[PDB]
């Protein structure tokens, strides 16, 4: 588990500490990603650190302002917020990344926080924005990748007010925890994710990722709707 | 008085540092920058030249891991760009074998390598030599009688305890005993007839373990731990005693220098370098 702490409402200029708090595993034992959600927007991937070599990246729009960091002997990481300005407003999420043959996606979530401050990057566009269905029908979702992304993709599953949840990666492979009427195929630059059966428990929003190119890109959902 | 060359590295991005440190009277000297700052390249040196091979610029402005070979002369204090290899390599292994540079291993962007090439400093030409049987980043290298050994690092899935030596005159790689522990981004050596692979990071902990390879009966075995855990620091061996530099410790950059002597098996701290760091290229004169 991920717990985290740390935002709150604050004025442009200001400075907060995001805290994530580990249980049962330590901070070292992955990479870990901030990635934030403006309110009803797109996932944006925010930022990362490299245990091995302690390296970071930041988005281009956090860049020189936000530190990431992890403290192993308090097994927590913090997302240090300098200069904050109104965009900055979000729910901001922590997650452990998990390496895939080269590439990483985020299997473990934090439960957000909420943050009140008061271009040349891969395209991932997801279609539909949203889709109503009846439980039983075969639902289908695609995303178009801008540029090619490889098999470098992963398909998320958020319920409202919940962390994301890994359902696919690889473009194909689905993750453990994840039931067989998922499944998720690629097609030159178009990646599908496929429910042969809705359940009463899949509506929900289900967004794709890229993490073949710097920096990590989403689509901005599709709402499976009653 | 030989010297122990630091180029590179990182510390809130790739460093252009190159310094030198004299274990004589323990000064750092500091020379010229590096053109293109790095981090995850490897060091090595050839008929007296220092070389700096690939890595990756990890800037505020962006991230580009570097296919680049370029060459430090330390009487003029110039650098020199040489051919560069078929593709970029961050978190490389580098050892020299007859005069020439062979790359091992590394990343760009998700692609893991496999592929190994050798450079000929006479004719400024890279050549892909065989692959290894393994895809390796943070790989440790290093050469034994012209043996060249990769050691432990990460196939892009998981972290890794195998080894795998080099053959030159057959061009062929063969599997040796895996490691008791598995490291990625570990120092790796020689000294004395064996190999040594010193911290790196298993998937749980950064790691002060060491071990070493001796090639006579096949088996790793236990030395003492350093006092510091640490993953992507710099090795090297200046008589008969392991320099281990830098590195990250899980929480900060390390600027502490350690040193191994293997008569009294013990570490102790030496001269620290003039700031913290890690992913540097590392070799000594």
């Amino acid at each position: 588990q991920l717990v985290e702490s740390g935002g709150g409402l604050v004025q442009p200029g200001g400075s907060l500490r995001l805290s994530c708090a580990a249980s049962g595993f330590a901070i070292s034992a992955s990479s870990i990603h901030w990635v934030r959600q403006a309110p009803g927007k797109c996932l944006e991937w925010v930022a990362s650190i490299d245990p091995e070599t302690g390296e970071t990246l930041y988005a281009k729009s956090v860049a020189g302002r936000f530190t990431i960091s992890a403290d192993t002997s308090k097994n927590t990481a913090y997302l240090q917020m300098n200069s904050l300005r109104a965009e900055d407003t979000a729910v901001y999420y922590c997650a452990r990344a998990y390496a895939g043959d080269g590439v990483y996606y985020a299997d473990v979530w934090g439960q957000g926080t909420l943050v009140t401050v008061s271009g040349s990057d891969i395209q991932m566009t997801q279609s539909p924005s949203s889709l109503s269905a009846s439980v039983g029908d075969r639902v289908t979702i695609t995303c178009r990748a801008s540029q090619s992304v490889s098999s470098a993709v992963a398909w998320y599953q958020q319920k409202p007010g919940k962390a994301p949840k890994l359902l696919i990666y690889s473009a194909s492979s689905l993750y453990s925890g994840v039931p067989s009427r998922f499944s998720g195929s690629r097609s030159g630059t178009d990646f599908t994710l496929t429910i042969s059966s809705l359940q009463p428990e899949d509506f929900a929003t289900y967004y794709c990722q890229q993490s073949y190119s710097f920096p990590s890109t989403f689509g901005c959902g599709t709402k499976v709707e009653i | 008085g030989r010297l122990i060359y630091t180029a590179g590295g990182y510390f809130r991005q790739s460093l252009s540092y190159l310094e030198a440190y004299n274990p004589s009277d323990g000064t750092w000297l500091d020379l010229a920058d590096l053109q293109v700052p790095r981090s995850g390249l490897a060091g090595c040196v050839v008929g007296g030249l220092l070389y700096a091979v690939g890595g990756r610029n990890n800037s505020p402005d962006g991230n580009t891991d570097s296919s680049a070979l370029d060459c430090y002369n330390p009487m003029t204090n110039q650098w020199s760009p040489c051919a560069p290899m078929s593709v970029p390599r961050n978190r490389i292994g580098v050892g020299v074998i007859d005069g020439h540079i062979y790359a091992v291993g590394g990343s760009h962007g998700c692609i893991h390598h496999n592929s190994v090439e050798r450079y000929e400093p006479e004719r400024d030409e890279w050549h892909l030599v065989a692959p290894m049987l393994t895809r390796r980043i943070g790989v440790g290298v290093a050469v034994l009688n012209r043996l060249l050994y990769a050691v432990g690092g990460f196939d892009g899935t998981n972290r890794l305890n195998s080894a795998e030596c080099y053959y030159p005159e057959r061009n062929e790689w063969r599997m040796i005993t895996a490691m008791n522990t598995i490291r990625s981004g570990a120092g790796v050596c020689v000294l004395h007839n064996c190999i040594y692979a010193a911290g790196g990071y298993d998937g749980q902990d950064q790691l002060n373990s060491v071990e070493r390879y001796d090639v006579e009966t096949e088996t790793w075995t236990f030395v003492a731990p350093m006092k510091h855990r640490r993953s992507a620091l710099g090795i090297t061996v200046h008589q008969g005693r392991i320099y281990v530099l830098g590195g990250y410790d899980g929480h900060t950059f390390l600027d502490s220098v350690e040193c191994y002597d293997p008569d009294t098996d013990t570490w102790s701290e030496v001269t620290r370098m003039t700031s913290g760091r890690s992913g540097v290229g590392v070799a000594v004169t």
